[PDB]
RNA sequence: GGUUCGUUCCAUGGAAUUAACGUAAACCCUUGCUUUAUUUGUAAAUAUUAUAAAGCAGUUCACCUUUAUAUAGGAAAUGAU
């Protein structure tokens, strides 16, 4: 028989049966749920809060490491560059800009997301690409030619050892030293700029950040094509420009706004509301009885028995050559992939994915500079300039009337706010920046 | 491949300099159809199928223009005039242009599920008040009422609350026709009493649905949504403010 | 070398577009209570569906996700660091949580389920599981006989640890664990 | 000049056409309803309290009145809800 302790947990069965009720009301489309990582910088939950109270402080320390990590540069002696010493501290605008880090926490690791605008690569790639093909074409001949006279008799062999290759190589270096050190310069500076995003140099930064969270950190570095798509990178650039005494405040703000391109719009259609009407294309309204025992039981279509035949009518299937056709397979080291992975066409999926994302286009831009920005070294009064282009509105709700999901209870989900504080030789100033998306 | 030597920019629509080009182009087309098919017979408005024409807002968004209400009001009188033409004699041209003015908006349907009656003939109604929730099981009986196992008098020590709990049965004069077995929770004495009023009323309508007009005038169908207002910082209570010192 | 017209797709792929299936419990004795928590609702509801699909393949009849009461903390702080006191504002931190309870689950099978969820845990979610198990009287002798069984399973796992001969940095073994555990948990 | 809770909307001006912010909308709690879930909550249960995710809902319909015919308003325990 069974135990009494076991029987005392069987009788406690007063469950409610799953009724499979049929919907008789019309359902609307659910709101756009913005990502979770964009509400708080640290997406985390832990049952012991000792791993939760120091995060605000660590965010400051981590962001400092990342900022200085992306500013690493070779020593002038490594690249043989002649350093031009000077008292003034040069401000470098052509480097890698980075925003504040967003960390996704689990009990096993942490994924650190950081948006970067790589401005140094834009210069290095174009500069090195000027070296015409004749360089590599002619350099090949020197290799072959040199082997005919130095490593061979006068007009792979077992009578050519490394001891001779060394001398054979030094001859080439001695004749092309001024040219190799040049190519080596741009080659190393470009590779350094490349390895900052790869595991060659990131595994070292991981060892430095891993000491704060006691978990291995995985980096997710997102390369921004334009510095206007992230507010953190924007206020940083504008702040570096204003740090110079001879900087024209109003002129610099106008040049940035001029770089911001806003999409064409019809003001009357954007500000037009939406009439609430039942959308019979929604999968919730198209099938008010979701049980397959009713859908596949010859309800509307003639013999759609196969559950796949039903799914192919609802979703977009990549496995099919014809969207509403049939899945025809072929019947009778290399990578392990299906024999049809090459024929799959992700042309309409990119539309499905990217059309289901909101706040893609840049909607509005707003800049504010406030503090001591005068040019003379005296006790003048604080300045305050404001420029904007477009609007920071949430069009989906303010005009169309749709329901949105505010961040942290009060913030609009489409705006990015960042502030950067600096100081002139006369006082402190700040640069605030808002960037909205449509 | 070379461009044409002679070229000049020309407006596409003749209403280029007007306030709303796209609207007038569509409005002038109606004026042309009406002037062309004015001799065709009509049908009295009583025999004209009712149509849901678009609104001034649907046109503004569709045409992307800021159409005027007065100018659109007269454009709507044409489609109603042309719509009155006899169907059989109505030309295909007017049938098409009229289909572009129809408003195909469907309101959402939300119908409440009817309260069933158990196999033993007891219907469950649910009522609520400030913080209380009641469940009344009304059954054909003699008039026995129980609240959390206790009698109506052993539970409510205030006759005002007893009359309010079973007011639905009293107003309709059916105290002696049903037995109620209520189970209340939360709230206070008056909160629970008024919660049972709505509970029994709903359960009663499950037995005799034709009593709702009477329970309306009795005040037992409406759900009173009044709720305690939270305390607000800077206030002594929900609205009481601290003493303000002028000096 | 001919083309075959597949009549349907693998059930593993079709089940991804149906609601998570559920096994039926013959007795209904709870074998595990997994409580999931998070400060957001979107990642909590997603991972709860993922946890139910894993319980189906393992033959574990899962029940839920049961929405447990929300845990709401409250703080009222002055909006100004200095004097201004008549102006304050309220803050909160609402913890959203769910409960997945498994019944009639084999003890070992329930541990593979939990091992799977931890390996594929979703960020921003905290988890806590209470496991139940029936055992006979004489626990002292049972745990002594299973020593040889556990040793065999660890023969290939001892490679994870390595220390110099006669590790001296540890000192008192028991006191090291007790103090090193506090340092890992941050104080307790 | 009317109208609106409102620079709201309509009409109009021998000068206007538009942008941003506030406003409004939306959001949070609350009210009715629909679906989902049933433990650690629920007397039982053919599922109705509670718990909490999503969705729907109003000044919507009826009645009355209604300017310049353009934009509307009123009635409030005895129309519906
Ligand atoms: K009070
Ligand atoms: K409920
Ligand atoms: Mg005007
Ligand atoms: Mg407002
Ligand atoms: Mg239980």
């Amino acid at each position: 028989s069974a135990s009494v302790i076991f029987s005392k947990y069987i009788n406690n069965n007063n469950n409610k049966l799953i009724p499979f009720k049929i919907k008789n009301s019309d359902l609307g489309r659910t709101r756009y749920f913005p990502p979770i990582s964009k509400e708080w910088k640290n997406s985390i939950y832990v049952f012991n809060h000792n791993n939760l109270k120091n995060l605000p402080l660590f965010d400051i320390n981590i962001n400092s490491l990342i900022k200085d990590y992306f500013n690493l540069q070779f020593k002038d002696k490594i690249l043989f560059k002649k350093k031009r010493l000077s008292k003034v501290k040069v401000v470098s605008l052509n480097k890698i800009y980075a925003s504040k880090a967003e960390i996704k926490h689990t009990n096993t690791k942490a994924i650190l997301t950081v948006y970067t605008f790589n401005r140094e690569k834009i210069s290095l790639y174009k500069k090195i690409k000027k070296l015409k093909k004749s360089f590599y074409f002619v350099f090949d001949k020197i290799i072959s030619f040199s082997e005919r006279v130095i490593l061979s008799g006068v007009p792979v062999l077992p009578w050519i050892t490394e001891s001779h290759v060394n001398i054979w190589r030094k001859i080439i270096i001695a004749s092309l030293y001024k040219e190799l050190i040049l190519l080596r310069k741009y080659k190393l500076r470009l590779d350094l700029n490349k390895y900052k995003f790869e595991e060659k140099l990131l595994y070292r930064l991981n060892n430095l950040i891993m000491k704060y969270y006691n978990k291995k950190v995985e980096f997710n570095i997102v390369n921004m094509r334009s510095f206007l798509l992230n507010s953190d990178i924007l206020t940083k650039i504008l702040a570096l420009k204003l740090k110079n005494r001879n900087a024209r405040v109003i002129k610099i703000m106008d040049v940035i706004l001029n770089k911001a391109n806003l999409p064409k719009i019809n003001r009357v259609q954007e500000k037009a509301s939406l009439i609430k009407s039942v959308d019979w294309n929604l999968l919730e309204n198209k099938f008010k009885n979701l049980n397959l025992s009713f859908i596949l039981n010859d309800a509307s279509y003639a013999e759609r028995n196969n559950l796949s035949e039903l799914l192919n009518k609802l979703y977009y299937n990549v496995l099919l050559v014809s969207q509403k056709g049939v899945w025809a397979l072929r019947s009778p080291a290399q990578p392990k992939v299906s024999s049809f992975a090459k024929a799959k066409k992700y042309a309409k999926i990119y539309q499905i994915i990217f059309n289901s994302i909101n706040y893609k286009n840049m909607g509005g831009l707003r800049l504010e500079i406030k503090g001591r920005l005068t040019k003379r070294y005296r006790a003048d009064r604080s300045l305050f300039k404001v420029k904007w282009k477009g609007g920071l509105k949430n069009l989906d709700s303010s005009y169309k009337g749709l329901s949105s999901v505010n961040m942290r209870g009060y913030a609009k989900p489409n705006v990015e706010y960042s502030i950067f504080t600096s100081k002139r030789r006369i006082g402190a100033f700040a640069v605030k920046g808002w960037v909205s998306g449509k | 491949f070379k461009l044409h030597p002679y070229a000049r920019a020309v407006p596409v629509s003749p209403s280029y300099f007007t306030r709303t080009p796209r609207f007038y182009d569509n409005y002038l087309s109606l004026e042309k159809l009406m002037e062309e098919y004015e001799d065709l017979p009509v049908i009295p408005a009583t025999a004209v199928e009712r149509v849901a024409w678009k609104t001034l807002e649907d046109i503004r968004k569709e045409l992307g223009e800021q159409v005027k209400a007065s100018e659109f009001a007269r454009c709507l009188a044409l489609v109603k005039r042309l719509n009155s033409i006899h169907p059989d004699l109505k030309p295909q041209e007017i049938k098409d242009v009229l289909d572009s003015f129809r408003r195909n908006v469907q309101p959402f349907t939300n119908v409440a599920k009817p309260i069933p009656i158990d196999q033993f003939g007891r219907a469950c109604g649910v009522g609520k008040r400030k913080a209380s929730s009641a469940r009344a099981f009304v059954v054909e009986g003699t008039g026995e009422v129980l609240v959390n196992g206790k009698t109506l008098a052993e539970y409510f020590g205030r006759v005002h609350d007893r009359e309010s709990a079973v007011w639905a049965l009293r107003a309709t004069n059916r105290i002696d026709k049903y037995n109620v077995w209520v189970k209340v929770e939360g709230g206070g004495t008056t909160g629970q009493a008024e919660a049972i009023t709505l509970a029994i009323a709903k359960a009663l309508l499950a037995h005799e649905p034709a009593l709702k007009p009477a329970l309306r005038r009795a005040g037992c169908v409406t759900r009173d949504p009044r709720k305690v207002e939270r305390k607000k910082h800077g206030h002594v209570k929900a609205r009481k403010m601290p003493t303000w010192v002028k000096r | 070398e001919q083309e075959v017209i597949m009549s349907r797709m693998p059930r593993s792929l079709e089940a991804l577009y149906l609601q998570p299936l559920r096994r039926e419990a013959e007795y209904g004795v709870p074998s595990c209570d997994l409580q999931l928590r998070s400060y957001s609702i979107r990642n909590l509801e997603f991972f709860c569906d993922f946890a139910l699909r894993a319980a189906y393949y393992l033959g574990l009849p899962a029940f839920g996700p049961v929405p447990l009461p929300r845990m709401i903390e409250r703080w009222t702080v002055p909006k100004s660091h200095f004097i201004f006191k008549k102006s304050q504002e309220n803050f909160e931190r609402v913890t959203l949580r769910r409960l997945i309870q498994i019944k009639d689950g084999h003890p070992e099978t329930v541990q593979l389920w939990l091992a799977f969820l931890q390996k594929h845990a979703y960020y921003g979610i905290g988890m806590k599981a209470n496991v139940w198990e029936f055992s006979k009287l004489g626990v002292s002798k049972a745990m002594d006989e299973s020593k040889s069984e556990v040793e065999k399973l660890l023969e290939t796992r001892w490679e994870h640890l390595s220390h110099v001969s006669d590790m001296k940095g540890v000192g008192n073994f028991e006191d090291f664990l007790a103090k090193e555990r506090l340092r890992i948990s941050g104080g307790r």
